[PDB]
């Protein structure tokens, strides 16, 4: 999932100041801005709390496949909180895989899980 | 005066203020008395020990299980230059800064305080509350904006401004001035007596300003008082 | 040294300001165009590289061989007689604005056209309905201008950007 | 008269890397440059040739109160020794108030002197 | 030198005319052998009493009641810096200052003077007359107005600038190219003989010039010339 990040991360920061005086361009250029919004909300954390790598993975496997992008810029952060005690809660399988072999869960079995969360999830 | 202060601060336990008027003249002090006694020049001439003369007047500045000693200094920047070893050297013992710009003060904006340059370790809702931290940053970016539209709109007129531009920097002159205050020692220089804002006071008017509560006040209003009640006295005053 | 060298900085920071306020203005502009899809359409501000050379040089040629406010400055300077001027003239114009316009010069017309990419080029028309022909050229010439603004601008950026470089 | 010179001429220095764009700037922006460029004439002056000082504080009050804004600004100097000569045969009152009570004196009785001399000009 | 040219002054009171084709060498000597001497490097390595002995040398040569001396000095910088520590300190002891840039000689003008950082004691009113001392002043002005405006012809362009800003740059090209005469001794590097100019003609064509009497006729015209009728003699050759 790094090189995703990796690609929308810098797609979006190279023309951060186009957005800024409105009159946005092209409906890719809008989805870019969209998408590096959600990504520089995602990758900011709060102090001294650190997030496991299990944790890591998830969200951004999250972000990266189309899913934020329903969600309000300012409501990822919370979105984000409420997906780890989700996942510690009703989705262990999913971090316990994480844990034991190093590799994504199951893509389907993730894909349902944050799909629930995301239909229960109160934005 | 640090063993003055530092006398107050252990033997009689309240809260002691230690003013120093400029630093940059006591690094440039040391640094003449190392070139007398001969030791070799470091960086722009300074003395090689600058930072462990500065450590060690700026680490006996400290609250303690006793006391407590805060500590004003002010710093003369030589040519505008940052990256000077005094200042820079100060910069690693400094919880606060507040950066003085001589474009306010031509402008009549006393302090003359840099709003976007002032930084503060503790501008953080742990310790000032979130009310206090929202309306600092919502100033703070309001400011920003305005000053990023500066040259649109010196070159443009208002009217190529959104709606939400227009509104930013209608609000962001009315922030500009209203961080300006008469002073108690100013009424030596223009006779206006000064004024007193308590922290409460000042949130409460920033977010007062920052609701468009009076976005009908002309901004002269605003230019030089204490509380925005004060501001609301003034704008009566002119005939508003 | 300093002080050239800020100033040059500052103003590279004023046309990267300018370029993408004409950018986003650029894109308001074809968007209402595709929207919506003798006589000089000309510029009010300047800053647009040669949009505006190019039109008023040919103009000047094609008068002098056929016929024997910075587009109106140009004639002004060149001590000619117009009947009509419309100097100031609004971003988006609603048809009324320009309607009695229109009414009073129908009562041979040269303008720029919209390529992308600094092709914007020059372009005439015979007519003597047209009023529509004469807001067509009009939404076109406002396109081609910001345009052109916009690439102009660009083009200063990167001379700024060079002389900061090469300092 | 001095507190309002020290604003224009700041307000003008927040303009002069606009001025490069001067010929299509804003009316506003336009305003502070010719206000900025009339104050640069004002503040010119010759070698060995000091002017007292009452003439000075009349010469700003002059500037800073909108008075040299219809003027050219080519002029402005022309302007500053004219006006002078003109106090000295008129204004006499207006410079002795100043020498005395070190104070701006009337200022419809200046308003009227200044526009008296804007129609002999 | 100055000893021979000091007796004719005082044992014979006679006007004297003392040439010196580098005075900056008698510095750049004193500095050579400053280290060896025993004294310690003063700034840039230059002696410590770089100011007081070229000020024991320089004091001498000048005009007194018995009679004048006419000196002209020419002054090596070195590296091309005129912050060298030599030529900042010869600066104040000379009342006519002539400043040779390399810029401008790469450029073809010659005798490559720049027009505004050499000024002289004369430039007065009361001393050339007001009529120099305007067309004078108007020229320095035209030229620090197009040297500043060069900036901006290289980031806008030459058409964003205004038509005020269009003639300045107009005049002040033909102003720094009409700057510019034949020289005498220029016939063995240009095969052309030389030119002098009477002040009141250079006056006059420069008052001409900034006019705008002479507008039409194309730039290269105005280099190495000497009267401003010999630039419409040019002119006549296109």
């Amino acid at each position: 999932v790094a090189g995703t990040l990796r690609l929308d991360l810098a797609a979006y920061r190279e023309l951060e100041a186009f957005a800024q005086f409105g009159s946005d361009l092209d409906k890719a250029t809008q989805a870019k801005l969209a998408r590096g919004a959600r990504t520089v909300e995602v990758l900011k954390q709060d102090l001294h709390q650190p997030i496991p790598v299990e944790k890591q993975v998830l969200i951004i496997y999250a972000l990266t496949r189309g899913f934020l992008d329903d969600i309000p810029v300012e409501d990822v952060r919370r979105f984000e909180k409420e997906f780890y005690l989700f996942l510690d809660q009703n989705g262990q399988h999913l971090l316990e895989h994480i844990r034991t072999t190093k590799d994504l869960p199951n893509e389907d079995d993730l894909n349902k899980a944050i799909e629930a969360f995301k239909k229960t999830f109160v934005v | 005066g640090l063993t003055m202060a530092e006398y107050f601060r252990d033997e009689q336990g309240q809260d002691v203020l230690l003013f120093i008027d400029n630093i940059f003249r006591f690094t440039q002090a040391g640094s003449e008395v190392s070139a007398l006694l001969g030791r070799m020049p470091s960086a722009v001439g300074y003395q090689p020990t600058l930072a462990t003369e500065m450590g060690q007047l700026q680490e006996r500045i400290t609250s303690t299980a006793k006391g407590s000693i805060t500590s004003i200094q002010a710093i003369y920047v030589p040519a505008d230059d940052y990256t000077d070893p005094a200042p820079a050297t100060t910069f690693s013992h400094l919880d606060a800064t507040t950066n003085l710009e001589r474009k306010l003060a031509e402008m009549g904006i006393y302090p003359a305080v840099d709003p976007l340059a002032s930084t503060s370790r503790a501008l953080a809702p742990e310790i000032v509350g979130e009310e206090h931290y929202q309306v600092a940053r919502k100033v703070q970016q309001t400011l920003q904006r305005y000053k990023e539209l500066q040259d649109i709109i010196a070159i443009l007129g208002m009217d190529e401004l959104s709606d939400e531009d227009k509104l930013v920097v209608h609000r962001a002159r009315r922030i500009q001035f209203f961080l300006s205050q008469n002073f108690h020692v100013a009424e030596q220089f223009t006779g206006q007596p000064g004024s007193y804002v308590p922290v409460k006071e000042t949130v409460r008017g920033f977010k007062e300003i920052l609701e468009g509560k009076y976005d009908h006040l002309p901004e002269d209003a605003f230019r030089l008082v204490g509380r925005i009640e004060e501001v609301v006295e003034k704008a009566k005053a002119m005939g508003v | 040294i300093k002080t050239r060298i800020n100033a040059t900085k500052k103003t590279s920071q004023i046309t990267k300001a300018m370029e993408m306020v004409s950018t986003s203005k650029l894109n308001r502009a074809e968007q209402n165009a595709k929207s919506f899809v003798y006589l000089v359409i000309t510029s009010d501000r300047g800053l647009a590289g040669a949009y505006n050379s190019n039109v008023l040089r040919l103009v000047y040629q094609t008068i002098q061989k056929r016929h024997a406010r910075v587009g109106l400055s140009f004639f002004r300077k060149r001590n000619m007689p117009v009947i009509l001027d419309i100097t100031r003239l609004p971003d988006q114009p609603s048809f009324a604005d320009i309607k009695e316009i229109a009414r009073k010069t129908v009562g041979y017309m040269y303008y720029n056209h919209y390529v992308s990419a600094i092709q914007q080029e020059v372009t005439e028309r015979k007519l003597l309905y047209a009023e529509s022909l004469i807001y067509g050229a009009l939404l076109d010439a406002k396109a081609s201008e910001h345009a052109a603004r916009m690439t102009a601008m660009k083009n200063a950026t990167d001379n700024a950007n060079e002389l900061i470089r090469t300092l």
